[PDB]
Parts: C-alpha cells; structure tokens; sequence
C-alpha cells in the first residue's frame, strides 16, 4: 500500500481520433445525446446556460463563421427558462455537421489526427502559416509517435513555437480567454532545459511538470488574475489526485504532479503556489463552490503561514523563494523514475526538490459547500489557555441571524389532538380537610400564582407555536397538493382549521378540487381555538375509545360556552357540514353571530341544553374569592344540568375547588357523576387552567375525590415568587473561564483568526455553539451559543482550562461554515419532555444537595456521560458508576471526578455504601445497563437492598427514582401518547424498553418495614420554571400537556439517615 | 432610457480586484481622462452581461477588435529598446488572402445589420415617414459596399504596416493587449529619494502642437474617399516597400541625441550621489 | 405576576447590517421568497395590490430611478386578478439586484451599517448634503454605538438635524 | 459498471460467531497477529482494488437512471416504504409527496429537482440501515421507521444519509434521525471521537460508521475502536458498528467488552452490506441484547475475518492491466 | 449626475404625451408624415429641455 | 468627516493644568481672537494622539 501505483496515459493524445474517422466524428447522419456528445445545464439561480460538449469536441477553437450559428444564440433566447431538449438538440446537431476538418484519410493503422493543430486552422479560416501549412498538405496532420506530430509542423514552419489560444470549456462563454498554450519546438530534454531557463525572463508564464504528446507547452496568461484562477484550480485537482493516490488506488491521471510551475508570476502566485505543494487540505467529497476558489486557497495561505511551527514555516518561505522549483513528496518522485525507465524518450519538468520528510502539520477542513457547523465542543483538550483575552463578539445584524422569543412546534398532526386525564383517587372528603385545602385555596388566590409561571404562561402562547404547522397544511391546499384525507379525520379537522372556506367531498376519501377561479383565505384563529377544537376531540375520544372519524352524531347537538368562541363554531361547523342536523351552537361574552352573546352567570329564563358541552368560561378577575368559587360553581351545575357529557374548564383548580365540585355535583344528582381532570395538548403548555370532564353513569362512582392529583399540583405547588424570573440575557464577550454568565445565549461574530480561540473560550459555557460565514468574502465567523448550567457545572470543578483548540485551528477558515441565508434561532428552544423531566428532577434534587451538611461526594450510579452532575456543587468530589461511561483518566484526575466503570452490585453483602456520601440513583432501578426491562420483583429487591445498606451509616442520602403503576391506567384513557406510552402495561419511555411500574403503597409498605427513614418527593412546578428559564428550554404543547401526569407518577425517593 | 436605466444604476465604471472579478461604482459619473491612469475602467466597455439592459450589451459589443497580439519579433533580435519583459503589439486586422470574403468587411456587415435594426426601431417609434428610413437604409448599405471594398487594402497591406512599424527601434512601450475590458498600460516613474517622482505618463497638458487630440471624423474620408493601392477597379498600381534606412537613420540619430543629452547631469548626479546625508546624534557609552 | 417584564431593545437597529453583508443583502444570486423577502396579498374586493417587503428592505426610500421599474409598474398591469407569482417573484429580483448601497466593507466585529442613511442617501441620487457626505466618505455609515452613528453625521455637517 | 436490481443493492450477509470459549493463550496468539498485520500494513493489491473499484462508481448509472425516469416523469408507482422508494429518495434531491399509498405525487410542472449528491459511503448507510429494520424483523415490506423512534448516523459525511433517510420519512410521524461525527455540516452535530464526555447520545439504533485515525498506535486504535463499540452498545438496543481493522482479537475482544459491561452475553453478527465497497474488509458488527443466554459467543476463523486475516504484507507491486497493441 | 433628473422627469412626460398624441393621430385617421412632424417637435422640445 | 468626528467629539478646545496634562473641553466650539489671551488652547496643535 505505501508506493504510489498509477496507469499514466496522455489522455490528450488518446482522444484524437484516427484520420478516416474525422468525417463521422462530426456525426453528420446521428443526432447528438445528453451524457455523451455534450452536457448542458441551467444554473436556475444564476440565470445562466452551461454548455460542456464532450468527446473529441471538448477542445475546440470556434471559427467567427461558427459563432454566427442559432446554437449560440440560443442562450440570448432566453433568459430564463432552460432551453428544451428539442432546440438545443438539433441546433447543436446544425453546427455540429457545419464542422468539416480538413484531413487525408489514410490506410495505415497507427495514425491519429492532429485534433488541436486542424482544429486551430479550421478556426481562422486557414489563413495562419500553421493553417495554410495544413491546406496544402493535411496529411501532415496525421502521426503515429505523439511527439513527432508537433515536430514535423515546426520543421515545416521554421518556427521556434506556437501559440493556441484556449476557449473556455462551456461554449456559451464568448468572453475573452484567460491564456494561451504556447507549444515549442523541443525535443531533446536539453532544449526543454533551454525553454524554461529562458523563460524564467518571460512575464505571467507556467508549464506543467509533464507536458501532452511529450511536446513542452506553456500557458502565458492576460492577467495575473487569470494565472491565479488557473494555478488555483490545478492546485485542487493535485490535492483530490494525491488524496486517492495516498489511499494507494490506481490512478489513470494524466500526470504525476498537476500543480503548475510560475515560471514567471507576481507574489500572489508564487504564495498560492507554495501552499499549493504542501497538501494541507483533508480529503473533502463535499461539493466545493468552485468559483471562489482562489480566494479560499489564498485565504489557506494566510491561514497556513499564519499557524505552523517555524521549521514548516521557514519551509513554506523557502518554497516561495524557489517558486521555479517543483517540490514533490518521495512517491511523487518513485512514480516518475518510473515512468521514466518506462519511456526514456519523456520528457519531464527537471526542476525538482524531492521531499526527504512528509511535515507534520495537522489537515485543514475544507467544506466550501453551504451549511451552518453545529460543534459539539468537548470540555477539556490538548491546548491549557494559562489566561486568555477577553473575546468581544462583534454584534449581529437581524439580517444575518435572528433570534424569535420562542422556537415554533414541529409535530405530527395528530398529536395536536392529544387529551391526558387524571382519575381521582380519594374515597372520602371529611370535613376538616376541607378546612385545611380551603385555606391553602383561600391564601394562593389572594395572594396570586408566581410571576415566573403566569410569563412562561404568557410567553409561551400556543399560537405561534402551532401556526407554523396550521399555515403549512394552508399553502399545500391552496396550491393544490393536498387531495386525499378520510372524513372525519383529524387531518380534515385540520384542513377546516387551517382554511376559511367549505370543504366539499366528490367522494369520502377524495377531496373535491380547489375551484379554478379562487383561493380562500386562511382560517382566523384566535388563541383558544385550537384548544376548543382539542377538547371537541377529546369529548368524541371520551363518548367512545376507536372511533376513526371525529364528526358529530346525527340529529345531536354541542355549546361553547366563553367569550371569542366564534373560529372553534366555525371550524366545527364546516367541519360537519356533510352530517345531516348538526347543530353548533356558540355563547360568552363578546360574541359575535352565529355565537349567542351572554355574560355569566347565565339569565336565569335560558335553557341551554346538548348532548355535549364544551365550557370554557373565563374568570372575571376582579373578584372576591368567594365570588369565583360560587361563580365557577354555579358554571359547573349550568354545563352539568344540561349535558350527558361536559369538560369545564377551572381557571384556579384548587382541591377544595375541585373536591367541592364533586361535592356539588353529589348534592345535585344524588349519585356521584364520573369526573376526570383532562388537559388537552393544544392547550397552552405552561397554563394550569386544567378542564374537568364530567359524565353521570349507572354504576356508583367509588373514590369520587380527588387529592394530589398532578393537574392539580401544576396548580398548588405554583406559589408566590420569591424574586424576579430570569429573562434571557444574550451577553457578547466572552470571558475566559470566568464563572459569572446568566442564563441565556452567546450570539456575536468574529474574526476567523480569532474564531477558534472563540469556540476554544466557548467550550466553558456552552454544550454547543452553531458556527458559520456569510460567504468566502466575508473574514468573519458567526456564532451562536446556548448556556447550558450542565457544561458550566463540569468545567468549574475546577481551575484548569484545558480545550480542544488546536483542533478548531484546522477548521479555519474554510472549515467553518458557509450560509448566505438568515438564521432564526430562539431565545427559548425546544426539548423532549423527559429530558425536561430530568432537569425538574436535577433541580428537585440539586436544590436539596446545597442545604444538607457534611457529606463530601455525590456518588450517582447511572449518570451516564455525567448527566446527573449539575446536581453536584463544585467543591464536592463525583463518582460515577455506569459500566458505559467511557474513560479518560485525564478527565477524572482534571474536574475532580472518579468513574468506576463496572456494574454497581444491588446485593446488600457487596454494596459499598459509605457515610458523608449522597447517592443518586435516578432511573437506574427501572433497567440493567445492556437495556433490558427489570422485572418489578427485582426493583422491590433493588430499593429493599439500597434501604438494607444505608441502614448502617451515617450522613448518608440516596434518590431512588421509580415509575408509579397508577400512571398506567392514566395514559390507556389518555389520547396523548407521544415519547411516553403504555404498552402491554408497561410504561414505555422514547428510546427505552417499557419498564413495569412499582406500586407506590407497596414501597412505601417495604421502606415502613425496612424502618429506615424516607420521603416521597417530586419535582414541583417551581422546579420546572427553575430549568426551563436556566437552560433556555420551553416547553412543548403535546409535552406540556403529558408531563404533570409524567413527573407527578415518577416520584423520587429520597432515603435519609 | 430603461437599458439605460438599469446600465448606468450598475455603476458608470469598475475596477478589478485582486480575485479578478469586476466590480462596478453603482454610480453615475461622467469619465474624465485622469481615471484613465487609476484602476478604473469605463463601464460600456466592460462586455459584463447584465439582465434587461441586454440592448447596450450588443452594441458595445460592436465595439471589440478584430485583430491580434503580435509578438515584437524582429526589434528582439535587433535588440531594440523595449520596455516590457515580452514585447507585444496589437495589429488592428488579421491578413486574409485565402478566403472568397474579406472576414473583417463579413464582421463590419453584422455591425450594420445590428445598428440598422436599432435605427428602423427608433424610426418605427419616432413616426418617421417610410421614405426618409428607405434613404437611411440605402446609406447603410451604401457604407458596407464601400467597406467591402477597403476591407482588402486594410486586412492585407495596412497590418503588414503595422508589424513593420511594430518592430521600429523608438515604438519601445507595449500598446494595446488588445483585451478592453481589463487593459491598463505599464506606468513607470522616474522615481528619486530626493524628490518627488515623475511619471513617464500623465496628463500634462502639452498637446504637441496639437496630436493628443483626436477626431474620429477621420474615419469617414477613410472608408468614403480614398484611394488604396491594393484596391484597383483594375490599374494594378505596384505596392511600395520603404527603404528601411530613412526610418532606421531617424531613430537612430534620436536615440545618440537623446544618450549625449542626458550625459552632463548625469555624471554630476554620481559624483553626488552620496552626498545627501541624515543629520545624526551620538551618543557615548564610554568613559574615555 | 404584579411587576411588567420586558426584554426591551431597539429592533431597528438591530435590523441594520454589517457592512460586509451590504453587497449580498440585496441577495444577487437567489430568488426571493414569500414570507421571508416579502408578502403580497390582493384584496380581492377592494381590488388593491398591497407589497410590504421585509426584513432590512422594510424601511426604505425609493429613488425616482428606482420608482421606473416595472415592479412598481405591476399593479397597472392589473385589475384585477392577483398577480402570479412568477411575475412578482422575478420583478422584485430584478430590482432588489438593482439597488447598490455604497459602504465600506470592514474587518472590526462591531460595526453595522446605517441603513437609513445609506438608503435615504441613494434615494436622493446623493445630491443631499447627507448625500455627498456618504459619498466622499461611505465608512461613516458604519458605526458601533447606535447612537453616535448620527451623532457623526451631525457634526460632521455642522447641521442642528436631519429630515 | 455494476448492472444489477434495485433490490440487490440492500442485501447484507451476516456471520455468527462459533466458538464457545476463548482461553488465555489464543488471546496472545492471535494479540501477536494483529499488532504484526496493523503495524506491519495490509496488502498494496488488495487495498489498491479496495481503492479501485469505488462502489460510486459501480452504483451510479444504476441510481442516475433512477433518476432520469422519475424527471421526465416516467416513473409513477411504487409502494410506500418499499426498497425503490429509498431509492427514489437516494436518486433524487427534493421531497416526494404521496398522493396515495400506491401512487407518487406528480412532478410539479415547473420545475425538475436537481440530483441526489451522494458521498462514497453514503449508499452503504443507506444498506446498513435497511440491514437494521429487517435485522429487527424479517419479513417488513415498508422499511419506514417506526413512529415516536430515532436513529442516529456516526462518522464523517454522513449528511446524505440523513438527508435521503430524513426524506424517506417524511411522512411517518415524530421520526428523529440524528447525524455525527468528524467534518459533518448540519443538520449532522459535528465532533470528534471519543465523544465529549458530557454529550448523551440515544437511540432506537445507531449505525456507527467511524473511520480509523490511522496515524495512530495499535493500542490506541484498540482502545479507541473499544470506546466506540461501548458508547455504541451503551445508547442502541440494536447497533451496526464498523470495524475498519477486524482482526480476530479485535472482535473478540470486543465481545469480551461487552460481556464486561453488561453481564449477559450481546447477540453479535459480523454484517457485510452489498453496497459497500466489494473488496472493502471493513466488516460491520450488529450487536443486540436478548434475553437468552448467548451460547459459543465468540467468533474464529469467520469469513469476515478471514477477508482480513489472510491479507498480510504483499511479496512484489501488484499487476496494473497492460494494453499491449503487438 | 450624468443626467439631470428633472431633464428626464420630462422626458417621460413626452414619453406618455407623444404615445397620448400617437394614439389620438391614429384613431383620427391622420397621415404618416403629419405625424412624424409633431413627433419630431416633441423630441426637439425633449431636448431643448435637456 | 469621521477623523472630524472623532477630533471635534474630543473638544475643539483645551487648557492646561498645573501638571501639564491636556484637558480638552469636550464641545464643538468656533475660536475668536478673544481666546488668545486666555487659558483655552485651540485642540488641532494640541499634536497629542
Ligand atoms: C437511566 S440510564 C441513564 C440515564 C440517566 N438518568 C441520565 O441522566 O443520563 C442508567 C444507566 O446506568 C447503567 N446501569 C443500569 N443498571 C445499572 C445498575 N444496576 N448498576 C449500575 N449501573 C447501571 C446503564 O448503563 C444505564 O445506561
């Protein structure tokens, strides 16, 4: 594998054709194909029409009487659209048979024709010495031996040389050529020594290291531009040859060494040049912008002198002193004495420098194609930053990136639609107990919920995050994209929300076409809507569990109760416009027709009556709390009285509120009604304004109270703010290993240089941190930086400052990304639900960490990767114990931490519990560590055996996470069953085996007889507002709906002795 | 006025950078010679296609030469003064004697087949009567006969003329690279440490009794009234070529006036030439 | 809940470019998009064609020169039915190609380019004395503080305002 | 240029380990053998083949002429989830709408999407990916994911996988599909191996890719293609791991790792996709828990280590097709 | 500027008058060269302006 | 004009204290002949950076 192996071959000469095929190559009788007599196409953004022919055709001077021709007027047709198969085909098929070369044919089998020399003299008209010599005698043009065929025209002529002009590769370019090939006389290798000494007097000249037909040539270019562009893209082909020809494979390429040699140059060349031998590129199949590319590899230039030690450094000077000199690696040389002792005759360009060492640099990334970079930095490298500048990011423009106050939802359809329950539990309401919830009532409506919660409430609002996708479902029905959608479908229920107009139906499964003459304007949707719409869904969910289509019984009914229930009316109706006697009857205040407006409480002569009633009354605020207790008691007797079925909202969902509305509804009916605490997912994701679903049955309702359900605790566990919330700060400067931020985000840009110092300072704060360029032209780097309290947890363990930088050194300048169009990233982004789960779950507990005393480490089994180390307070040392935390001792010993790769044993004889020490263990009982299900017996072994070793310690705190049976029976009537579902009665969360569930008496009932010490804890709301303010995360709708009943049915335990 | 519109909204001028592409002022301004020394180039010229204005493009691309870049072969081997590294001259026609039509009165053709289209438009639009456009028409037609008669005395006896005068001893400095879009002559200075530098090349204002002034009128008694040897309609008048001697001797005797006229101020300047001096405090580091 | 948050910030200045993204912020290369470069939407009742482009674009003077392109010459093509888009989306290209703000492109990370002087400079064909003060000098527009952004404007003309 | 069916090009072959036990000894014997064959490198004929016959090449009139049909609008039916609706998506760079199960939404007139760009090592993420959904069940006709899962895509320039598999999916409901490693632009997170130790990465499965350092020593492409198999094993139920120097040690090696970190013994196979490159050596290695026991879980002398075992240092440069004309 | 703006503000002003006038000549049945004679005092004024 | 912003910004004018140090008034002011005979200083000859 390690000498390089190639076929070299003079493509050149192979593609001229033999003289008796020359008056077929034109193809006179055979019209001309796409992939094989030529390629053209359309840059539809540039506007422009790229021509390549192929073949023998692909080096070809157009006569002026050629360029009279329709084929290459044909882009001047246009712009814009593409020209069709058809003209350019045949137009090309004119010209084509217009071409006739002058030639002999001739019986001989070794001869070729002279393809370039009869080419150039058709094109000026026959009227150059080398044309005329080609009239009088065009068997001249033939030859056997390649060299000999240049030869016998300069004998001919008397001439030391001639010049070729070059076209540019795409014919559609009639711009004036960059250069021109100038052939000379040689032979001998001596006069080639000769022609170059010479030509070292010369201006803006080059010649390759091996020339075609072994006849020496050199480019003599216009412009030093012109030079810079060509050594530019000779450079690249080089670099991509030599790439493969390191991975050892057969190469046919023309020549050893493509780069070309400045003869003569301006500094610029000789730089590009230089750089150009030393291969810094990585090997790169990204598609590069091909166009820039000079300015990339001047720019790698800059970049390369810019950071290499001084020995490489001194190298690169001597290269771009000795520009004449062609420097080439060992194999480079192997592989020309080679092809040498091959074919004596050859000729070769003499001026070498062989490398005795490859250097050692690092290869830079190069992806010059578009894409922002999202780097995952790591927290420690080989780089130690003793004390680092300040970095000032230099401010962002919005045209560059923007930064929305909330990240929009991406979801299924579906889900949108996603009703969670909660059943009460409770078999009796004694009547001191209402003493003691009516003063908690009482006491958090007076004194009002907190500040944080009701702006995340009001932040996060549930329109602009569905609207996105309510908008998308509008644009492919207007343009016609849509078609097919079962009625009564969810997705028909969106397209009547996502349009204001009638949707019609040529059959049950076949939309009826857009009429040709109009489109209707989307659907206006205030934001309320959507969620009437989810509790509509979930009202013909709860009447029957499998039902496919949504749509309304026939001969039935249905009444929103609120105010601006109008959209929900409407969508409805049209919804149902197919089903025969479907009435939509609308109330509340501030409504419009078709909506009744009516203010509550309801005119006591009305008689509002349905088979469903969707309440949703408001509460009027500026009231006693006597006031809205009998008001929204008075709301729940009215939607009862007159439904089978109803789903009222409670805007302050107390268990006295709550508890007394079953109490009333008992006082009512004498037989208890079957209520549940249903959310609907399109509800807004932080409200606690939980609707309760009510609905009498012939059975006796046994545990019709509710307590601490966990729609209720979104509610109670909410109090009064202590302090003012975080607001997002986006701070610019970034202080190097400095531990004050706060929670927010990192924008700026700055200078590429100066740019993996940036990500190299960055790595302390941020998990990660999206990077990229406006363009080649531009010298500075955006950047984009979430703070995330994990990372800022980690690298402050400890005074070290150690990054991957040298690293991010090889990404500069091209490496980094390229985007010309705008960024939107938001000041709060989206999660999944259970990893939110785990920051309240973090919180609940790292907020505990800091008030205990004395114990000096936190051993966390199963923190896989350390994602249970922002529960740790800095002094504190960390043991991990995850036989799947992967080791580098470095970082052990560097933040302080220990990680015992092994299995941690649950037998109680070989458990290592130790005083002063807090034991996490969160989620590790549900699962052995290859990932399969843990049997429920075994996890009442698992906490049996954990309360077994800490009976005999001291300062000792274990918590013990475990998911409730109770749940299960939640989410099998739950429609919301997204990340978190029930299968086969095993609770499944997203990426896990379903794990079966404890039951919470049952542990409870072990730990009693146990004897040790215990507390059952949660993560509260408080909690929940802590980690998505702190991490820039909100929440998601079909995730906010799902994850109080998630986090209230996956209780902590925390041990104590 | 649209064309127009957008054409002189691109940028009356450019430049070229250093990666090569152009970029435009975007701003209208009337060229003024001084420009013609700085990095600056005419717009018209540039041939940069640009969208809706495609009109301007076609008749400034009337404007492109027709000839090529000799290489100042003869005044090398004589060893000629010559201030570019490679010498090189621009003959303004090709010679063409193989070709049943003259290629340089075929092109001249086309220029009038594309003006004349663009003056029937602006006839057809300006409500001109039919009569005055047929005489309009018949003119054009007329110039591209008389240029179909001219075109051999140029393309096949003026370049010869013009490679000849190429190869003169006193036409030392590159022309014309024949490339308008991106030409910019070689500017050397007489620069001096001791004084302000004077470029061999400015617009100083002495007008030679008047040479640097230029009507392109003469064109017109050019193509439409005169006479060339190579066209005779047929007398065959014998072509002239020109005792080198006379045009030998005059360069010559300007080259020995100009090396004795240079000499009494430059053996001076080298007798001084270390004698501009700095002013130069020292300081002592010693006790002694 | 009782105090007012608010993260307050000055979106016009935030809407203002660096320097460097001038020349491509007109977007040469790519065709612009509704609901990012611009929306059109026509009353079908009222008849009216009403274009409000966005992003930078947003505020923005037209020069006369600029008011002689056939996108503006659109709605007369009409009454009534909506302009397709094809037309719209291709005319907005060609005059959004059309403008050139002169500015100075620069290295430094903190500067922004004054949108509104530089656009109320063009519009006028620069014969305003604001005008030939961005002409003689382009880098003035650039500026790091917002506020001294027309501060140096002010002094450098000796004039009490600008309209 | 391979001439061959649509279907063809998703075809692994895996093999199942043998051996029953792996004493002290044959550890050595065969640690000697692969620190000789690493350190002293593989044949340059065998990796010049390996270099030569690029399978891009093979494949790319196969995928172009996918294309060309579907552009000029002569292709139309297909099932969804079906081996040539991934190859449709593979051939083409824009989404594919389905107007119904069986038929595919009709070109919109205006426009024709430009082709797919593929890298190397594309086209065979693509077969280890239907290598896992039909390694998860056997007889699936749609290999679309399953809802609410996610997958994710290790190593350099994975992105054209993830872009095809994203838009193969594109109507399945929340299908995650996550992309890694070394030079990845996004929608790929860019980072290098060994993985930042705080980074988590989880999944359904995990097609690791990873490519070897190379200036490396053998203990470090040992430990770090360790790493690699454990962080691999660790997030999947299911895994695909490359292994770019499969030496018998190597590999059971690895299963000893595994046995190390998890008790029970993982269900591995050495896989070998079709549409990776043919004389390639760098065997995959599907690597899942189950509840059994896994009895004879080591491998010797398997054909897929065999590929790499009987390679060893070339006697004499490799033969290059002469065209001799006499 | 090169051109003044005024200068061509009028200049489209007899940009729309003279197709105002054409139309009228047209539509009143009025001989070419008539025509020809107005248009012609139309760019004259055009560019006395100028 | 920018230089001119930045100067001007600084004080067209400035006196000088008991230690010798420049103190530039900070205000854009035109000079008259008045201030010749008092402490203020015209700032363009101040040739302090
Ligand atoms: C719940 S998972 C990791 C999730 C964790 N809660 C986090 O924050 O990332 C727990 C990990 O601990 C390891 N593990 C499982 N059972 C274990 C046990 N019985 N003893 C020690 N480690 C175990 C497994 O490798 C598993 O990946």
């Amino acid at each position: 594998m390690w000498h390089y192996t190639s076929i070299n071959n003079d493509t050149r000469v192979a593609l001229d054709p033999k003289p008796n095929q020359i008056r077929t190559i034109t193809k006179p009788n055979t019209v001309p194909q796409l992939g094989t007599d030529y390629l053209y196409t359309f840059n539809s953004q540039r506007r422009s029409h790229t021509l390549r022919l192929l073949g023998p055709f692909q080096y070809f001077n157009f006569s002026e009487t050629d360029r009279g021709h329709p084929l290459f007027r044909l882009p001047l047709k246009y712009p814009s659209k593409a020209i069709p198969a058809d003209e350019l085909i045949d137009n090309l098929h004119s010209w084509m048979r217009s071409v006739h070369l002058l030639h002999v044919r001739s019986e001989d089998n070794t001869l070729r024709y002279n393809w370039m020399l009869g080419v150039y003299a058709r094109s000026t008209n026959y009227t150059t010495p080398v044309g005329q010599l080609v009239v009088n005698a065009p068997a001249i043009l033939n030859y056997s031996n390649p060299q000999d065929a240049f030869n016998s025209v300069f004998v001919a002529l008397g001439i030391d040389y001639i010049d070729i002009p070059i076209t540019n590769s795409n014919i559609f370019d009639d711009s004036s050529t960059p250069y021109n090939v100038r052939i000379w006389h040689a032979p001998t290798m001596t006069e080639v020594n000769h022609i170059l000494a010479l030509m070292r007097k010369s201006t803006l000249v080059s010649t390759h290291s091996s020339w075609h037909w072994n006849v020496l040539h050199t480019f003599h270019y216009r412009s030093e531009s012109d030079m810079i562009d060509h050594f530019a893209a000779k450079i690249l082909e080089d670099w991509r040859q030599k790439e493969k020809l390191d991975k050892g494979a057969l190469v046919e390429a023309d020549r050893v060494i493509q780069r070309l040699i400045p003869l003569s140059s301006s500094t610029y060349v000789q730089r590009l040049a230089a750089i150009g031998a030393l291969y810094p590129n990585e090997f790169t199949e990204n598609v590069l912008d091909l166009s820039r590319l000079s300015t990339a590899l001047l720019q790698l230039s800059d970049t390369y002198y810019q950071h290499a030690n001084d020995q490489l450094r001194r190298l690169y000077r001597r290269m771009y002193n000795d520009s004449r000199t062609l420097y080439m690696t060992q194999r480079h040389q192997e592989l020309l004495l080679a092809q040498i002792t091959a074919d004596p005759n050859i000729l070769l360009y003499p001026y070498t420098y062989i490398f005795t060492t490859i250097p050692t640099s690092m290869n830079y990334i190069s992806n010059t194609g578009q894409g922002r970079i999202k780097h995952s930095l790591t927290v420690t490298g080989a780089t130690e930053h003793d004390t680092v500048a300040d970095i000032v990011l230099g401010q962002t423009g919005e045209d560059v990136i923007t930064i929305s106050m909330v990240e929009p939802m991406s979801i299924a359809v579906e889900d949108m639609y996603g009703y969670v329950l909660d059943t009460p539990t409770r078999d009796i309401w004694p009547a001191d107990e209402q003493i003691e919830q009516k003063g908690d009532a009482v006491a958090l409506y007076d004194t009002k919920t907190s500040r944080a919660l009701g702006m995340f409430n009001n932040t996060v609002r549930i329109d602009d995050l569905l609207s996105p996708l309510l908008s998308l479902v509008y644009r492919t029905y207007i343009k016609g994209d849509t078609m097919t959608m079962t009625q009564g479908s969810l997705d028909h229920l969106t397209l009547c929300a996502a349009v204001d107009s009638d949707i019609t139906f040529v059959g049950n499964r076949m939309i009826a076409p857009l009429p040709e003459g109009y489109i209707p304007k989307p659907m206006h949707r205030n934001n309320s809507t959507m969620k009437m719409l989810s509790l509509y869904v979930a009202l013909k969910k709860l009447e029957n569990f499998a039902t496919n289509s949504y749509l309304m019984a026939p001969d039935t009914s249905i009444i929103l109760l609120g105010a601006e229930r109008e959209p929900a009316v409407n969508i409805l109706r049209r919804f149902n416009r197919n089903v025969s006697n479907v009435r939509i009857i609308g109330m509340g205040d501030r409504a419009v027709e078709p909506n009744i407006r009516v203010r509550v409480p309801f005119p006591i002569d009305k008689n509002i009556s349905a088979d469903f009633i969707i309440c949703d009354i408001n509460s009027y605020e500026d009231q006693s709390f006597e006031s809205m207790f009998s008001e929204t008691i008075s709301v729940v007797t009215t939607c009862a009285s007159a439904a089978t079925r109803a789903l009222v909202k409670i805007n302050h969902p107390s268990e006295y509120m709550i508890n007394s509305v079953i109490e009333r509804l008992s006082q009512l009916g004498g037989v208890f009604y079957h209520t549940a605490l249903l959310k609907t997912a399109s509800q807004n994701p932080y409200s606690y304004e939980t609707y309760i679903y009510i609905t009498p049955i012939a059975a006796a309702v046994r545990f019709p109270f509710y307590s601490n359900s966990a729609m209720i605790n979104r509610y109670m566990t909410a109090v009064a703010d202590d302090e003012m919330p975080i607001i997002p700060s986006i701070h610019t400067v970034i202080k190097g290993h400095s531990n004050t931020y706060s929670p927010g985000l990192f924008c700026g840009c700055v200078d590429v240089q100066s740019a993996p110092l940036a990500l190299s300072q960055l790595k302390s704060y941020c998990s990660e941190a999206t990077t990229w360029r406006v363009d080649s032209d531009d010298n500075l780097v955006n950047i984009i930086a979430r703070i995330d309290p994990a990372r800022i947890a980690l690298e402050f363990r400890t005074r070290s400052n150690t990054s991957a930088y040298h690293e991010y050194q090889r990404y500069v300048p091209n490496g980094l990304g390229f985007k010309v169009r705008k960024t939107r990233e938001f000041r709060y982004m989206h999660r999944e639900v259970t990893f939110i789960h785990k920051l309240m779950m973090y919180a609940l507990i790292r907020e505990q960490i800091s008030l205990t005393e004395n114990m000096t480490q936190v051993v966390s089994i199963g923190g896989r990767n350390l994602a249970d180390i922002s529960v740790v307070p800095l002094n504190m040392k960390y043991v991990v114990i995850d036989p799947a935390t992967r080791i580098e001792t470095l970082t052990q010993e560097k933040k302080n931490i220990e990680v015992q790769s092994r299995p941690f044993q649950f037998d109680a004889a070989n458990m290592d519990l130790e005083n002063n020490s807090i034991y996490l263990f969160i989620a590790v009982i549900m699962n052995e560590p290859n990932g399969a299900a843990t049997p429920a017996r075994m996890q009442m072994d698992k906490i049996r055996n954990v309360a077994t070793a800490m009976l005999t310690r001291t300062n000792c705190v274990a918590y013990i996470s475990f998911y409730e049976a109770g749940i299960i029976t939640r989410l099998d009537q739950s429609t919301a069953h997204k990340t978190i579902r029930v299968e086969e009665g095993r609770l499944k969360v997203a990426n896990y085996v379903p794990v079966d569930t404890l039951v919470e008496a049952d542990v409870t009932l072990m730990l009693r007889d146990i004897g040790i010490t215990h507390e059952i804890i949660r993560p509260s709301t408080p909690e929940l507002i802590d980690a998505c303010s702190n991490y820039g995360i909100r929440l998601g709708s079909t995730g906010g709906a799902v994850l109080d009943v998630f986090n209230h049915y996956s209780p902590v335990i925390k041990l104590v002795r | 006025p649209v064309e127009y519109g957008i054409f002189v909204q691109r940028g009356a001028t450019y430049t070229i950078n250093a990666a090569g592409e152009f970029e435009f002022s975007g701003r209208n301004e009337k060229w003024d010679q001084a420009l013609y020394l700085s990095e600056h180039f005419p717009a018209l010229f540039s041939d940069v296609p640009l969208a809706g204005a495609n009109t301007i493009i076609a008749i400034m691309r009337l404007f492109t030469p027709q000839g090529f870049l000799r290489t100042d072969d003869l005044a090398i081997a004589a060893n000629f003064p010559r201030a570019s590294r490679n010498p090189q001259t621009y003959i303004p026609y090709t010679n063409q004697r193989g070709t049943v039509t003259n290629e340089f009165a075929s092109r001249f053709r086309t220029i009038v087949a594309t003006l004349a289209n663009v003056v029937n438009e602006r006839a057809v639009q300006d409500d001109m009567q039919k009569a005055t456009r047929s005489c309009t028409k018949q003119w054009l037609r007329h110039l591209e006969t008389q240029f179909d008669n001219i075109a051999v005395a140029h393309t096949d006896h003026l370049s010869v003329v013009y490679a000849t005068m190429s190869n003169f001893m006193l036409n030392f400095t590159n022309n014309f690279s024949g490339n308008h879009a991106t030409f910019k002559p070689d500017q050397y200075v007489i620069t001096s440490p001791e004084g302000s530098y004077k470029p061999i090349i400015e617009r100083q204002g002495e007008t030679v009794d008047g040479l640097t002034i230029i009507d392109t009128s003469i064109v017109w008694p050019i193509l439409c009234q005169c006479t060339y040897p190579l066209v005779r309609q047929s007398i065959m008048e014998e072509i002239v070529y020109p005792d080198p001697s006379t045009t030998l001797s005059q360069s010559l005797s300007v080259a020995q006036v100009l090396s004795k006229l240079t000499l009494p101020d430059a053996f001076i300047n080298m007798i001084l030439s270390g004698g501009d001096s700095v002013v130069m405090r020292t300081y002592q580091t010693e006790a002694d």
